[PDB]
C-alpha cells in the first residue's frame, strides 16, 4: 500500500496545474487517475487475507511525536470493500461528467473536489481522533459539491436548527473521543480496543458517539438533510452522498462503538433496536407524503441504511455481514437510483416528478435498468441486497425476533412503494411537453451503469467474496465483544 | 493460514497483557470456528446420513443427528 | 551580546528615522513620501533582527548581568520572539498597499512600529514587573499613537482616543496589580516572585495583598487582550482606526501579551486561585465571541468580536496549569495569529469600500472568486471546520481542556464553536450561494498581501498533513517556562 | 496548447530578461508604449494563411484561423476575427475597408458555423459579417450587418445599412436592403457588370498601395 | 494459472511483528498519562538564579556593615 | 400514535427483557 | 521535495490573488520553498531532539519516583 495509496492525491495536485481550457485533458487524465486508484484499491483487495485480527496493509507517519496520534492506515475486513466501494463509486461520478462544455460547471474544479480520497482515508484511518477529522473533513468537498454544480431548488441551504444540531452532535462526539485519549493515553483503535473503560462512563461515551454518528446514520428524530441535501445535491453528488456519506455513520458505530464499548452497547441493544425501527417504519410511510423523486429514493435509503443498524447491533458473525453487506449492496443499489434519476432529470430538464412519463417510448432501457436497480433498493431476493438484507433478518439468531417482526413493515411497506414508484414514473402512455426529444441513454451511460449492474449481479449470486475477507475481522470484533 | 492454539499468557483478568489478550481473542475466536466448522462437518455428514439411508432417511442416524445437535446447547 | 536582536532594531529604527526624517524634509527630493521607503528597509530590519535573533539561538541567554536584574531570555522567550517579529514582519508587509496607494506620507508610522515591535521584544523576554510594565507600555505607546495617526477622518481619532483611554486604564490597573504584588512581597523579579509564591493558597491562606494584586495584573492583562468582561470597547477600537493598525494591534500585542501572561502566571504565581477569573473568561469570552459574531454586520467589526472570542478560546489553555494546557494555548496562539495575519490581509486586499459590512463584501465569489475561496478558508479555520488549522487549534485546546477535567470548559467551547461554525458556514454560503448585493469592485492586492494571503492559507489547509513542527515547538516553549 | 503555453514562458523569461537584464544600463526603450495591432495576422494552435496576391491593410488585423486566398484583401481597419471557426474567405474577394468578419465565440447559443466567404465578394465598409457563408460575386453594402447562419447566394447584392437576419438563405440574384431582411427586387445586368467589375478594380488596387516600405525621415522627425 | 500466479501472491507475507508494534505502543502510551500530571517540580534548577549574582556583587555596595570595619 | 410507538418500541425492548428474564 | 510543489503553488496562489495569469520566473524560485521544506524537516528532527531532551530532564525532576 505505502506507494499506490496516494493515488488520487497526487493525480489532483499535479493536475491543478493544468487549467486547459480545452477541457478534454483534464477529463481524460483525471479519469485516468481515478481509474488507477480504482484498479489499485482491486489489487489491494486481491492482496487480502482473509485470516488475520491484524490489518491487512498497516503504515504510519508520526502526527504528534507524544503518544504518537498518526496516520495509522489498517484496511481488515469491512474498510477493505468500503475502500473499494469509494473507488468504484468515484470514477462514476469523473465518468457521469463527460458534459460536452461543462464551463460553468468548470470540469477541473468538480475533478478536484471529488478527486480527494478523504474517504479512503476515514475508511483506512484506525486511530479514532484522525478518524474523526476525516467524515467531519468531507463535510468541505461534500458541500461545494451539493451546491457549486448542485441543482439550485431553493436559496441553497440545510436547515439552520438542524446543521447547528448536526455539527454541534459531531463536536460532542469529539468530546467523548478525547475522554477516551486521555482516559489511558490510549491513541489508535487497536489499544483502545484493548483497553477496558468504566461501565458508568461506556454509556456516555457510546451515546456521544451516537450523536454524531445516528446524524450521518439517518434514524428518525435526526435524518431531515438526506432528502433537503439529495434534491438540491447534483447528480454526482447523490451518488457520492448515498454511495459513502451513509456509510460513514455505520462503518463509525461498526468500528468505534461495537468493540469499543461492549457493555455499553449491550446496554443500548433495545435502544438502537427501536430506534431504527421507527425510523424505516416512517421512511417506509413517507413517500406516500413525498412525491419527490430524490426524497422517495433518499427515504428509501434511510430504510436500507437503519436496516444496517438493526443489524449491526449482533454479536451474529452473519448479524454484521449482512449490515456491512447491505452498506455494500446500498452503495450500489442507491447509487445507481440516484445515477438514475439524474438522467431522468437531465434528459427531462424537469425537477417535477408528475411529469417522468412516456419513459417507454423515450428511453425503454431506462426502465430496463430502472426496473433492475428498484427490484434491488426493495431487495428482490436474488439481488446482493437480499443476502445483506436477510443476513440483517437472521441476525436474531441468538435472539427472540421482535425487531425483525418491524423490519417486517420497514420492508414490506418499503418493497410496495418501491413498486408503486417504479409504475408512477414508467406509468402509461402519458404523453409529456418535451416537443419530441426522446433522449436516448448514451453508450457512456449505460457504462457507467454497468458496474453498479455487474456488482449487485456478482453478490447476489456470489456473496462468498465479500463475506469471505470479512468473516476473520467481523469474529474478532465479536470475541472483543464477549 | 498458520496459528497456534496456545495464547501465549493471559490470566483471567485480561486487562493486563493487551499483547496477549488481543492474542486470546485472535485465536479463542479460531476455537470458535473450529467448532462451528464441526458442527458444519457434521451437518453435512447428516445430510450424508440421508443420502446413505434414502428409504427410512429419517432413522439411523437421527439419534445421532442429536448427537451432531449436541454441539449446540441451550436451545430455549 | 545576548539583546543583538534589540541592539538592532533600535539602531535600525534610529537609522530608518533619521532616515526617513531627512528625506520628507527634503526640498531637493521634492519632500518625497518616505513612506513605502523607511517601509521595505522597515520588515527589513524586522528580518534581519529575525536572523540576528534566530540564529544566535545558544547566544541570548549570553549573559549573567542581565539575569537577575532586567530580563531573562530561554527556549521559550526565544521562540515565541521568532514569532513576535515573524508576526511583524506580516504585519508590515500586509500594509505596503496602505502607504502607496492611501495616501500616507508619515513614514513614522514605521518606525514606530519597529519601536512597537522592540517593546514587545521586551515583553516576551520581560522577567520584572517593572520591566514587564515598561516594555508594556512601549508597545502600548506606540499603539496608541499609530492607532490615532489619521487625522483628516474623524472616525479614526476618537476610536484611537478610546484606545488610548482603554490602554492607560488597563495599565493602570495592571500596575497597581504591580504595586500590591510588590508591596506585599518586597520583590519584582518573577524569579524573586516565584520562591515567594510556592504555596500562596489565598483562598486556604490569608494573604490579601498578594491576592488583590494578581487579581489587578490579571484584571490589567484581561483589558490588554481585550477579553470578554474587560473588553468594554475593543470592537470599537477595531472598526474605527485604520485597517492595518487594526491588523498590528489586534495579533500582536495578543501574541506579546500572552506570552508574558505565560511568564507571570505559570511561574511568577503557580496556584489554580488566580486561573479561575481566566475559567470565567474563557467562558464568557467564547460565549461572547459567538453571539456577537452571529449579530454583527461590519467586517471590521465582526473580525473583532471573532477575535475576542479567539482571544477567549486561548485562555481555556491557561484555564489549566498542565503542560498540555499551555502547549494548547501556544497552539492556539500561532494558529490564531496566522489565521488572523491572513483576515486582515484579506480586509486590507479590499481597499476600495468604506466601513462596509459583509453584504458589500459579497460578489467576491464573483469577482475575484480566488480571494473568496481564500477568505472561505480563512473563516472556516475560525470556526474550526475539521480539515483546517483552526480545528486543530481548538480540538487541540479542548483537548487539553478534558484532560485537566474541565469538562464543563470543554462544552462551553464546543457549543461556542459549533454556533460558530453554523455562522461562518451561513456566512460562506451567503457570500457564494446567493446574495449578489451591489458589486463593488477592487483593485487588486499586491505581492506582499499575495503571497502572505497564499502563504498562510496554504498552512491553514495543508497544516493536519504536518502539525509535528508546530507541535515541537509549543511542547518545548511549555516545558521551557 | 500545453508546449504553446510552456513556449510562452520561455519567451517570456526571455523578454524579461532583456528588459531588465541588460536595459537595466540606462535604456527605457522597452517602456515605451509602442501598439501591438501590428499584429495583422494574429495567431493560436490556428494560424491566418494568406497568399501573395492578397494586400492586407497594416491598419487591419486578421485574427484567428483565417485562409485568405487569391486576389482577396483586407483593406485599411477591417477585422477579419475568426477564432472559433475558420474564415475561410475565398478568392479574389474585396473586403474595401473597416467590415467585420466573425465566427466570433458566444455560448454555443446558435453553434457559431465558419464564414466561408466566396469569390469575388466587393464587401462594403462596416459591414459587419458574423457567421456568414456568403457565396461568390456577392456585393455587401456600406454600413451594412449581417446575422448568423446567413448564405448569401450568387450576385445578391445586400445594400447599404441593410440588416440580415438568422439562417436566411438569400436566393441568388434577390435584392435584399433592409433591417428585417426583405427581398426587393430582381437584380439588372449593370448591377451585375459593376459588381463583376469592382471586384478586378480592387484586386489591382489592392495590388497597389504597394505598403512595403519604411520612411525613416518621419521616424527621425518622430524621434525628436 | 497464467504463468505467474503462484509468485503472483507473495505480494504479502505474513511478518506477524505489527503485534509488538501495538506492544511498544502500549509503553508509550503508559508513559505518555503522565503527560498532563507532569509540571513544575524543581526549585534547585537554575531558576534559582539570583543567589549566583547576590554573593556577587554583595560586597560592592548595598551593605550594612562590611564597609564599616 | 407516535408517541404510542415509541413507548411501545420500548415495550418490545422490556419484551426482550421479559425474554432475558425466562433464563 | 514537497516542498517545491508547494512554492509553486504560493507563487501561482499569489498569481491567482492579484488576477495575474500563471506565468513567469518566480516559479522557478519556489526552489527557495524546496529548500525550506528540507530546512522544516531539518528542524523538525533538531527540534524532536530538544524536546527529548526537556521530557528527560523533566523526568528527572518532578520528584524522580519519589
Ligand atoms: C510564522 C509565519 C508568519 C506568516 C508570514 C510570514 C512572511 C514573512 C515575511 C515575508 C512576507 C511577505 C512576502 C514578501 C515577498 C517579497 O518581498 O519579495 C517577493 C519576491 O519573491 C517572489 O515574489 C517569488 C515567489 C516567492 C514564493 C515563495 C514560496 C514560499 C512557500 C512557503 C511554503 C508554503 C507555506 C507552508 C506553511 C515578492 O516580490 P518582491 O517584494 O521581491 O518585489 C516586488 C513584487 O514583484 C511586487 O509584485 C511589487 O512590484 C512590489 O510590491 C515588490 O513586492
Ligand atoms: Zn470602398
Amino acid at each position: 500500500l505505502s506507494g499506490l495509496i496516494l493515488c488520487p492525491v497526487l493525480g489532483s495536485i499535479i493536475l491543478l496545474f493544468i487549467p486547459n481550457s480545452r477541457i478534454r485533458l483534464i477529463r481524460l487524465i483525471g479519469l485516468c487517475a481515478s481509474l488507477i486508484t480504482f484498479l489499485y484499491s482491486l489489487v489491494l483487495w486481491i492482496q487480502f487475507d482473509s485470516s488475520t485480527a491484524k490489518f491487512q496493509f498497516v503504515e504510519s507517519l508520526r502526527w504528534l511525536p507524544y503518544e504518537n496520534i498518526n496516520f495509522y492506515l489498517g484496511i481488515d475486513g469491512i474498510s477493505l470493500f468500503f475502500v473499494i466501494l469509494t473507488t468504484f463509486l468515484i470514477p462514476i461520478c469523473i465518468l457521469v461528467g463527460w458534459s460536452g462544455m461543462r464551463s460553468y460547471g468548470k470540469e477541473y474544479i468538480i475533478a478536484f473536489l471529488i478527486c480527494e480520497f478523504l474517504m479512503i482515508a476515514v475508511f483506512c484511518m484506525l486511530d479514532l481522533l484522525l478518524f474523526y477529522v476525516f467524515p467531519e473533513s468531507v463535510l468541505i468537498p461534500m458541500f461545494i459539491i451539493i451546491g457549486v454544480w448542485g441543482s439550485r431548488q431553493r436559496k441553497i441551504k440545510a436547515a439552520y436548527q438542524f446543521f447547528l444540531y448536526t455539527l454541534l452532535g459531531s463536536l460532542f462526539m469529539l468530546l467523548a473521543i478525547l475522554l477516551i485519549l486521555f482516559q489511558t493515553g490510549t491513541t489508535d483503535l487497536q489499544i483502545l480496543l484493548t483497553t477496558e473503560f468504566s461501565e458508568r462512563r461506556q454509556i456516555f461515551l457510546w451515546i456521544a458517539f451516537f450523536a454524531s454518528f445516528a446524524v450521518k446514520v439517518p434514524m428518525v428524530p435526526v435524518h431531515i438533510w438526506l432528502p433537503e441535501a439529495h434534491v438540491e445535491a447534483p447528480t454526482a453528488g447523490s451518488v457520492i452522498l448515498a454511495g459513502i456519506l451513509l456509510k460513514f455513520g455505520t462503518y463509525g458505530f461498526l468500528r468505534f462503538s461495537i468493540p469499543m464499548f461492549p457493555e455499553a452497547t449491550l446496554c443500548f441493544t433495545p435502544f438502537i433496536y427501536t430506534l431504527s425501527a421507527i425510523a424505516i417504519i416512517y421512511t417506509s410511510l413517507t413517500t406516500l407524503r413525498q412525491i419527490d423523486l430524490k426524497k422517495i429514493i433518499a427515504y428509501s435509503s434511510v430504510a436500507h441504511m437503519n436496516l444496517v443498524t438493526i443489524g449491526m447491533f449482533s454479536p451474529n458473525i452473519q448479524g454484521i455481514g449482512g449490515s456491512i453487506l447491505l452498506m455494500l449492496s446500498h452503495g450500489l443499489v442507491s447509487s445507481a437510483l440516484f445515477l438514475c434519476v439524474g438522467v431522468l432529470y437531465d434528459r427531462h430538464k424537469t425537477r417535477l416528478v408528475r411529469y417522468y412519463g412516456g419513459l417507454v417510448s423515450t428511453m425503454p432501457n431506462f426502465s430496463t435498468i430502472f426496473f433492475s436497480f428498484t427490484l434491488a433498493n426493495m431487495s428482490l431476493p436474488g439481488t446482493s441486497s437480499f443476502i445483506g438484507e436477510f443476513l440483517i433478518l437472521v441476525g436474531a439468531f441468538q435472539r427472540n425476533s421482535l425487531v425483525a417482526t418491524l423490519a417486517a413493515l420497514g420492508m414490506i411497506l418499503g418493497a410496495a412503494y418501491s413498486l408503486w414508484l417504479y409504475n408512477r414514473v414508467v406509468s402509461g402512455n402519458l404523453k409529456p411537453d418535451f416537443l419530441h426529444k426522446f433522449s436516448d441513454l448514451n453508450g457512456r451511460e449505460v457504462f457507467i451503469f454497468i458496474p453498479f449492474l455487474v456488482g449487485l449481479v456478482w453478490m447476489g449470486v456470489y456473496p462468498k467474496v465479500f463475506l469471505d475477507c470479512m468473516h476473520t475481522s467481523v469474529s474478532n470484533l465479536v470475541q472483543h465483544g464477549k | 493460514f498458520e496459528e497456534s492454539a496456545p495464547d501465549g499468557f493471559d490470566p483471567e483478568n485480561p486487562y493486563k497483557d493487551p499483547v496477549a489478550m488481543v492474542e486470546m481473542r485472535e485465536h479463542i475466536v479460531r476455537e470458535k470456528w473450529i467448532h462451528i466448522e464441526k458442527a458444519k462437518i457434521l451437518r453435512e455428514k447428516v445430510k450424508w446420513c440421508y443420502r446413505v439411508e434414502g428409504v427410512n432417511h429419517y432413522q439411523k442416524c437421527r439419534h445421532l443427528v442429536q448427537q451432531y445437535l449436541d454441539a449446540t446447547r441451550g436451545v430455549g | 551580546l545576548a539583546v543583538f536582536p534589540e541592539i538592532f532594531i533600535i539602531n535600525a529604527t534610529f537609522i530608518l528615522l533619521i532616515h526617513g526624517v531627512v528625506f520628507s524634509t527634503s526640498k531637493k527630493y521634492d519632500y518625497p513620501p518616505l513612506a513605502s521607503n523607511v517601509g521595505w528597509l522597515g520588515l527589513l530590519s524586522v528580518l534581519i533582527t529575525l536572523l540576528l535573533l534566530a540564529a544566535g539561538a545558544p547566544l541570548l541567554t549570553i549573559a549573567h548581568l542581565f539575569w537577575n536584574n532586567l530580563f531573562r531570555r530561554d527556549n521559550f522567550t526565544y521562540f515565541c520572539q521568532i514569532f513576535l517579529l515573524l508576526s511583524t514582519a506580516g504585519t508590515i508587509s500586509m500594509c505596503f498597499d496602505f502607504f502607496d496607494q492611501e495616501r500616507f506620507d508619515a513614514f513614522e508610522f514605521i518606525v514606530l512600529i519597529l519601536l512597537s515591535t522592540c517593546g514587545m521584544l521586551f515583553m516576551i523576554s520581560a522577567y520584572d514587573l517593572i520591566a514587564m510594565y515598561l516594555a508594556i507600555e512601549l508597545q502600548s505607546l506606540c499603539f496608541y499613537v499609530i492607532a490615532a495617526s489619521k487625522r483628516k477622518s474623524e472616525f479614526s481619532t476618537e476610536a484611537g482616543l478610546k484606545y488610548l483611554i482603554l490602554g492607560a486604564f488597563s495599565s493602570g490597573i495592571l500596575l497597581f496589580g504591580c504595586s500590591m504584588i510588590y508591596g506585599s512581597t518586597g520583590a519584582t523579579h518573577f524569579d524573586q516572585l516565584a520562591k515567594i509564591l510556592t504555596g500562596y493558597e489565598i483562598t486556604g491562606a490569608r494573604s490579601s495583598g498578594i491576592f488583590m494584586g494578581i487579581l489587578f495584573i490579571a484584571v490589567g492583562f484581561l483589558f490588554k487582550i481585550t477579553a470578554v468582561p474587560f473588553h468594554m470597547w475593543a470592537p470599537d477600537i477595531y472598526e474605527g482606526s485604520p485597517t492595518p493598525v487594526t491588523a498590528f494591534l489586534s495579533i500582536a500585542p495578543k501574541i506579546s501579551i500572552f506570552a508574558n501572561i505565560l511568564r507571570v502566571f505559570i511561574y511568577g504565581s503557580y496556584g489554580a486561585t488566580l486561573q479561575q477569573i481566566f475559567f470565567f473568561c474563557s467562558i464568557a469570552s467564547m460565549i461572547l465571541g459567538a453571539l456577537a459574531a452571529m449579530a454583527q454586520t461590519k467586517v471590521k467589526r465582526l473580525l473583532a468580536y471573532s477575535s475576542i472570542g479567539h482571544v477567549g478560546y486561548i485562555c481555556i489553555g491557561f484555564s489549566c496549569g498542565t503542560i498540555e494546557g499551555i502547549q494548547s494555548l501556544l497552539i492556539g496562539i500561532f494558529i490564531y495569529a496566522l489565521m488572523t495575519m491572513d483576515a486582515f490581509a484579506i480586509v486590507l486586499a479590499l481597499r476600495q469600500t468604506r466601513v462596509k459590512y459583509i453584504a458589500d463584501l459579497g460578489a467576491l465569489a464573483k469577482t475575484n472568486p480566488i480571494l473568496a475561496i481564500t477568505f472561505s478558508i480563512t473563516m472556516f479555520s475560525y470556526a474550526g471546520i475539521p480539515p483546517l488549522a483552526g480545528f486543530c487549534s481548538k480540538f487541540y485546546l479542548f483537548f487539553a481542556a478534558l484532560g485537566c477535567g474541565a469538562y464543563f470548559l470543554a462544552l462551553v467551547g464546543v457549543v461556542t464553536s459549533v454556533i460558530g461554525c453554523f455562522y461562518y458556514i451561513r456566512l460562506v454560503k451567503r457570500m457564494f450561494f446567493d446574495t449578489p448585493r451591489t458589486w463593488i469592485l477592487y483593485e487588486p492586492m499586491d505581492r506582499n498581501k499575495s503571497l502572505l494571503l497564499a502563504m498562510t492559507s496554504f498552512f491553514i489547509t495543508l497544516f493536519l498533513l504536518y502539525p509535528s513542527p508546530l507541535f515541537s515547538v509549543t511542547h518545548q516553549m511549555a516545558l521551557s517556562l | 496548447r500545453a508546449f504553446y503555453s510552456v513556449g510562452f514562458w520561455i519567451r517570456e523569461t526571455g523578454q524579461a530578461l532583456d528588459r531588465l537584464g541588460c536595459r537595466l544600463q540606462g535604456k527605457n526603450y522597452f517602456r515605451e508604449q509602442l501598439s501591438r495591432h501590428r499584429t495583422l495576422m494574429n495567431v493560436f494552435d490556428k494560424a491566418p494563411i494568406v497568399d501573395k496576391e492578397a494586400f492586407v491593410a497594416p491598419s487591419a488585423s486578421v485574427i484567428g484561423d483565417v485562409h485568405i486566398g487569391r486576389g482577396s484583401s483586407i483593406w485599411y481597419g477591417c477585422v477579419l476575427r475568426g477564432d472559433v471557426n475558420t474564415v475561410s474567405v475565398g478568392s479574389g474577394t474585396n473586403i474595401q475597408d473597416n467590415s467585420l468578419v466573425h465566427v466570433a465565440k458566444s455560448n454555443l447559443s446558435g453553434k457559431v458555423h465558419p464564414t466561408i466567404i466566396g469569390d469575388n465578394v466587393t464587401i462594403g465598409h462596416s459591414a459587419v459579417l458574423h457567421g456568414c457563408t456568403v457565396e461568390d460575386e456577392t456585393f455587401i453594402g456600406m454600413g451594412a450587418t449581417l446575422l448568423d447562419g446567413v448564405v448569401v447566394e450568387k450576385h445578391g447584392m445586400v445594400a447599404a445599412g441593410a440588416l440580415v437576419r438568422q439562417n436566411t438563405r438569400i436566393p441568388s440574384g434577390e435584392v435584399w436592403g433592409g433591417n428585417p431582411a426583405r427581398f426587393l427586387r430582381k437584380l439588372t445586368d449593370e448591377e451585375i457588370a459593376f459588381i463583376s467589375q469592382s471586384a478586378t478594380n480592387y484586386s489591382n488596387l489592392a495590388q497597389a498601395h504597394a505598403a512595403e516600405n519604411a520612411k525613416p525621415l518621419n521616424v527621425i522627425e518622430f524621434e525628436k | 494459472i497464467m504463468e505467474f500466479a503462484e509468485n503472483l501472491v507473495l505480494r504479502l507475507m505474513e511478518n506477524p511483528e505489527e503485534r509488538d508494534r501495538k506492544a511498544r505502543e502500549h509503553i508509550y502510551e503508559m508513559h505518555e498519562r503522565c503527560k498532563k500530571i507532569k509540571e513544575m517540580w524543581a526549585l534547585p534548577i537554575r531558576p534559582y538564579g539570583f543567589w549566583t549574582f547576590e554573593r556577587h556583587n554583595a560586597q560592592l555596595r548595598w551593605d550594612p556593615q562590611i564597609s564599616q570595619v | 400514535g407516535i408517541f404510542g410507538i415509541a413507548l411501545p418500541i420500548i415495550v418490545y425492548k422490556g419484551i426482550v427483557k421479559d425474554f432475558h428474564m425466562q433464563d | 521535495m514537497v516542498g517545491a510543489l508547494l512554492g509553486l503553488g504560493t507563487q501561482m496562489y499569489s498569481n491567482a490573488l492579484r488576477k495575474l495569469p500563471y506565468m513567469r520566473h518566480p516559479w522557478e524560485h519556489v526552489v527557495g520553498m524546496g529548500l525550506g521544506a528540507v530546512f522544516a524537516n531539518q528542524l523538525v528532527k533538531w527540534d524532536v531532539k530538544l524536546k527529548e531532551d526537556l521530557d528527560v530532564m523533566l523526568a528527572k525532576a518532578r520528584a524522580a519516583n519519589e
